[PDB]
């Protein structure tokens, strides 16, 4: 119930930039764990600004 | 000698195979129809007793013949080209021969020969020593029963009936084309796919489901429906922060995944929650539109190429 | 130290993730945040 | 008849791969989820049946699946596809009945098939002997335990996906693409790889190595470690100019491999020499750089974009 079948795009776009978000975690993640602090940094910016977007 | 081949009894109904039921019809009259009233198949009526259906895999054809054989109330007989059918030399058309000579004994009978194109020849190795015999075993016994009397029924698979013969066609009686699904079909079965799994059961985004989802096949709906049904586990198993949701009405207290921040938010391993206080995220749109997004371009064209051409010429026709 | 500091950044990311699992967008927001502060901060 | 399948322990770890983290998550649900937590499918929720791992040759396809049979606490079964290609001729496909039947008999139980592209490679014209047989005989085998009580999971490894027919695409299920490993998953592989040797120090080299070492596989990378392990050997054998270097506190004089030029340089062979005074060379970063000169690139960029177009067609899902 309660459905304009329009929003099923914006649905499914912010769920791949949530997607790509986690993604920049794990990066970042990984990154840490080889001690590379200025990758780590710019990884959870990108997901920063890609938060933000929406 | 014999050698006895499954006659097991699948559960599906005739209400699970959403489409295209002028299929449906066609068996029910071939099948069911003679068995409930003998008195009407007297005379110079005689019943259908081959029928052989093609298309992409995927649309049911399996699904199909094991609804077919749920609802026979018969024996059901199911077997392949490579099941049962070789030897050193000679004795496969023995085994045919026996097979048929069974067949015959047990009236109602239904063989089922999945591949059916599998079972050819006309140039190569097997034409020169086993598949050509092999071929004219099955014709000659597919001839005399066929005429007057038969508890038999021949059922037929395919996905490239061109690469069958054309020995066989005319000799044997009716064929169909399974298409894959329409909107239609597709909408009937996510709501069969939803089953007893409470929330969402929004009827009007059914219709979207089967919408969004074109040219995907039974099986295909199968895996994205599967891939849905994950989603909360998945979630589940990244979550840490549950809480409880039954009120001490219920007989005890139980937990759900919940946002991390929350007052109630407490934080373990999904391993350390026991099933009697069990509680699982909801099915959203959302865990479909993932599943979907994982479905690529499933069917080639190419398919479609060839099975729409032998239908233009062929189609619903007996062949 | 370097260590626990990861550790901790390691802990919010998490966090952020369990947040985004049920859509809470400001709590990811500011948690990622606090991630990005504290590894400036190391 | 049997036909005798290894099911030992190839004790090989999660631990022990790198990557793809989202794979070995399928995994786990696929195969751990349902040791550990079977009566969480009771209605619609249903195991997932098939799965292939596609990508170029080398990738730890095989390694994969050692630390799936470590860790699937079950029984598994392994074949090639060389393995039960013909016998007479005529007799075949008996002995994959006969191998279904036992797998089934061992519920759960996992089947992992190599190299899927060859039995079924496949080709037209010549497949219509056996072969065309032995296709129909997976396809028909599936379908047979498939619905309701499941403990088979199939594993296939292909490298050519693009030649794997549409037949078998849309119904044998989940598709994973396994990727040259990337300078990360390089670096942990090195790190790994070490044994008891000192070697070169730190993580730096290591970064260097895997940022340095790019399109090559877990093979290759194997490859050259062994090379480097052997290079102090190799400067054992030609180097017949050896040299003290540690005190008197231990046994005697520790002797290691010097120039003809050197001070102390004593030039009689290996063959004298006792175990206590050895002094094997050190792993430089050397070994590793004459390696890499010794290291030629395996795989064509083309594969690479026929890999690419199938997961641009197909992906991480089976389709
Ligand atoms: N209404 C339906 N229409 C089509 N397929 C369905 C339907 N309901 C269930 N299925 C699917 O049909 C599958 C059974 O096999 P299927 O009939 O698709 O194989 P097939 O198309 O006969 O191909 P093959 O000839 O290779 O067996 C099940 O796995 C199930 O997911
Ligand atoms: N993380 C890893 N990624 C890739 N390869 C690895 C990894 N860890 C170990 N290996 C290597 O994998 C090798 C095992 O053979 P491998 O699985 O590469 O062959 P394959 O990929 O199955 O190729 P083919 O299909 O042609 O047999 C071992 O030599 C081992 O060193």
């Amino acid at each position: 119930k309660s459905y304009t079948k329009d929003e099923l795009t914006k649905i499914m776009d912010r769920a791949s930039k949530i997607e790509q978000i986690q993604k920049l975690a794990k990066y970042a993640i990984s990154a840490l764990n080889y001690e590379d602090l200025p990758t780590a940094k710019d990884e959870l910016t990108k997901a920063l600004d890609l938060l933000n977007s929406i | 000698l014999s050698s006895a081949i499954l006659s097991e009894k699948p559960n599906v109904k005739w209400e699970d195979v959403a489409g295209l039921e002028g299929a449906k019809e066609a068996l029910k009259e071939a099948v069911i129809l003679p068995v409930k009233f003998p008195h009407l198949f007297k005379g110079n009526r005689k019943p259908t007793s081959g029928i052989l259906l093609y298309g992409p895999p995927g649309t049911g054809k399996s699904y199909l013949a094991k609804a077919v054989a749920t609802e026979a109330n018969s024996t059901f007989f199911s077997v392949s080209s490579s099941d049962l059918v070789s030897k050193w030399m000679g004795e496969s058309e023995k085994l045919v021969k026996q097979l048929f000579a069974m067949a015959r004994e047990n009236k109602p009978s239904i063989i089922f020969i999945d591949q059916v194109d599998a079972l050819t020849g006309t140039r190569g190795e097997g034409e020169s020593e086993a598949s050509r015999r092999i071929k004219t075993e099955l014709l000659v016994q597919m001839n005399g029963v066929g005429n007057d009397s038969q508890g038999v029924l021949v059922l037929g698979a395919t996905n490239i009936p061109w690469q069958l013969d054309s020995a066989i066609r005319r000799r044997f009686e009716r064929r169909i084309y399974i298409p894959l699904p329409d909107l239609a079909a597709r909408t009937t079965m996510f709501e069969i796919n939803v089953g007893d799994t409470p929330c969402v059961l929004t009827k009007e985004d059914y219709r979207t489901l089967g919408a969004m989802t074109e040219g995907y096949s039974g099986s295909d709906i199968a895996v994205v429906v599967k891939d849905a049904l994950m989603q909360p586990i998945r979630k589940i198993q990244s979550a840490t922060h549950f809480k409880d949701v039954s009120t001490e009405d219920d007989e005890t207290r139980k937990l759900t995944p919940c946002s991390p921040g929350d007052d109630g938010a407490i934080e373990m391993s999904w391993t350390d929650i026991e099933a009697d206080e069990l509680k699982e995220p909801d099915l959203t749109i959302k865990d479909f539109l993932k599943a979907i997004k994982s479905t690529r371009p499933t069917v080639n064209e190419d398919d479609l190429l060839k099975q729409e051409q032998f239908t233009r010429d062929f189609g619903q026709e007996g062949n």
